[PDB]
């Protein structure tokens, strides 16, 4: 079990680690999380009472570094920070545990929530879509833009998704302008899987982490990322079976874990509609078309 | 974006654009098989691509054969005019080659966008106008060649006749939308119009007859009379 000990919570500030979300008061005696689950990627985000404008967090993995929370009061935000001595980091977290001034991550033997959200994200992928080499974890916010939106202003600060276009060259064969537009096979097989992403876990990894993007910042860069992956999927006639059953459970996850109330602005009507009801794919994703028509047959 | 009736004198500018229908590429004759099903016959179509500035009209006629052994023609038939537009372009002169295509139909965006990828700088662009050009096959010598052709053929044709050579493109163009708006109303009664004087005939290079300009004046307003007249016998006014 790992920790995110915090130097301390001076203004008032909503935290969330990964799906869960709590509130701190200015300057209560808040010392961080415990008890984290190795193995996955985790999220711990910020929401500050006084500005709900920029949600903002840091990515991280536990076993690529000792992490902690410190408020800078110049920049105005908790940041994430790596300490190297493992001496002094043990020590600091130990008082910490034993005064019992940090909350615990729960475990329940019914829970899988955040692995299946989280299977195919891998540290080493998120630092190459979120670029700043000189630190382990990595920062996003609401504000971001994606490198295909900034093309469509600073680079520095941009997601670098994969660029999806079904109107390119890329996704066109030339004299097979029908055929590649109508039945996306060719540019989700051969350029996408084949030549990008070289696998479909790595595929599944960039949409997983658009789709948390999108739902913890309200992201609008990761929802067209998550939107554009999806529909790549269900517009090709010839998808590996085991991408369509994989496919169905990661969807599943994500649409049951949206909260209620930010439907309308996290789910394309036209592309789900389209997915579930009118795409090659529209009868292989029996999990997620019965979650989504009996909680969201609005959108429908 | 869209042409409508704030822009339509753009038509007119002098960067090269050309309006592309699609809706008699594929055409159909629908009829009862022996064991009284319905069955189509597909009848030769034609691609109407036309310069409204200068009248260059490029008909590129579709032989029934490019539909042999396919699947959802009307859906075939968008993606093919693309391919031949794209085609055309291509085989023009960089200095001839459009600025912009006009499709008269919303759903020849996608095809013709997706046909003319290599050409990132050529605009796309629907209209909101309701423009007659489905009246083209009532132009007889058009109808004539679509019918004829055994395989597939482009023909050039100038559709303003030599109309530039005492009139501007704003109005022949609109000589031309009047023509082809009465044609589709009442085809019978416009042809009527046309050729009720056999002394006013059509040279062998134009497709309209020679009318002097005051009887161009008569016959257009008969045609205006002529789709009042349809709008009140269609609605009863
Ligand atoms: C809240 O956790 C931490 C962890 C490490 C440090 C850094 N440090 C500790 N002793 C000397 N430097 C801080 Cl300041 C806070
Ligand atoms: C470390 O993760 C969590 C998760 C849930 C809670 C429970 N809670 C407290 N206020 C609102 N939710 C806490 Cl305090 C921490
Ligand atoms: C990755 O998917 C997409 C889809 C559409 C757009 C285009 N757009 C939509 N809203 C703002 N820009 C982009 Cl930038 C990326």
């Amino acid at each position: 079990m790992n920790t995110v000990p915090f130097t301390s919570a001076p203004i008032e500030v909503t935290i969330g680690i990964d799906q869960y979300s709590f509130n701190v008061k200015e300057n209560q005696p808040f010392h961080g999380i415990k008890d984290i689950p190795i193995g996955h990627v985790h999220v711990i985000h910020f929401q500050h009472a006084d500005n709900s404008s920029m949600r903002y967090g840091y990515w991280f993995d536990c076993r690529m570094g000792n992490f902690y929370i410190q408020y800078d009061p110049k920049d105005g935000l908790y940041k994430m920070m790596e300490e190297r001595d493992g001496a002094k980091f043990e020590n600091i977290v130990h008082n910490f545990k034993e005064r019992q001034m940090m909350v615990s991550y729960p475990k329940i033997d019914e829970d899988d929530t955040w692995y299946n959200l989280t299977e195919f994200v891998q540290m080493d992928k998120i630092r190459k879509i979120v670029r700043k080499d000189e630190n382990q974890f990595s920062y996003v916010d609401s504000s971001m833009t994606t490198v295909q939106e900034n093309e469509l202003s600073d680079p520095a600060h941009s997601l670098n998704y994969t660029v999806i276009n079904f109107k390119s060259r890329e996704a066109i064969r030339p004299g097979h302008e029908m055929e590649d537009f109508l039945d996306k096979s060719y540019y989700l097989n051969t350029v996408m899987l084949q030549g990008i992403f070289k696998n479909s876990s790595n595929y599944f990894g960039e949409l997983q982490f658009a789709f948390l993007n999108a739902m913890f910042f309200g992201n609008y860069g990761s929802s067209l990322q998550w939107h554009a992956m999806i529909e790549l999927i269900c517009s090709s006639a010839t998808v590996p079976k085991h991408m369509l059953d994989k496919l169905d459970e990661i969807l599943y996850y994500q649409i049951k874990t949206l909260p209620e109330q930010y439907s309308d602005i996290l789910l394309n009507e036209r592309v789900w509609n389209i997915c579930l009801y009118s795409s090659f794919q529209k009868n292989s994703l029996h999990n997620t078309e019965k979650i989504m028509e009996n909680k969201y047959p609005e959108l429908l | 974006g869209a042409m409508n009736s704030s822009n339509y004198a753009e038509l007119f500018n002098n960067d090269i654009k050309l309006f592309v229908d699609d809706t008699n590429v594929y055409r159909v004759t629908v009829h009862k098989t022996f064991e009284g099903n319905v069955a189509t016959k597909a009848i030769n179509g034609c691609i109407f691509t036309l310069n409204p500035k200068t009248g260059h009209l490029f008909l590129k006629i579709i032989h029934t054969s490019v539909w042999a052994g396919q699947k959802r023609l009307s859906q075939l038939a968008k993606w093919k005019t693309a391919e031949e537009v794209s085609a055309l372009v291509r085989s023009l002169p960089k200095e001839e080659q459009p600025k912009q295509i006009i499709v008269t139909r919303k759903a020849m965006l996608d095809p013709l966008e997706v046909h003319m990828l290599d050409f990132p700088n050529i605009a796309i662009r629907p209209t909101e106008l309701r423009l007659p050009f489905s009246a083209a096959m009532s132009i007889d010598k058009l109808s004539d060649v679509v019918m004829k052709a055994t395989e597939p053929q482009m023909v050039l044709f100038n559709i303003y006749d030599d109309w530039l050579d005492r009139i501007s493109s704003y109005t022949a163009f609109s000589r031309l939308t009047l023509l082809l708006r009465a044609l589709k109303t009442n085809e019978e009664s416009a042809k009527m119009i046309l050729l009720s004087d056999p002394t006013i005939t059509i040279k062998s290079y134009h497709l309209w007859p020679s009318f002097t300009d005051e009887q161009w004046i008569t016959i257009e307003s008969q045609m205006r009379d002529l789709i009042l007249t349809e709008y009140g016998r269609k609605y009863n006014v």
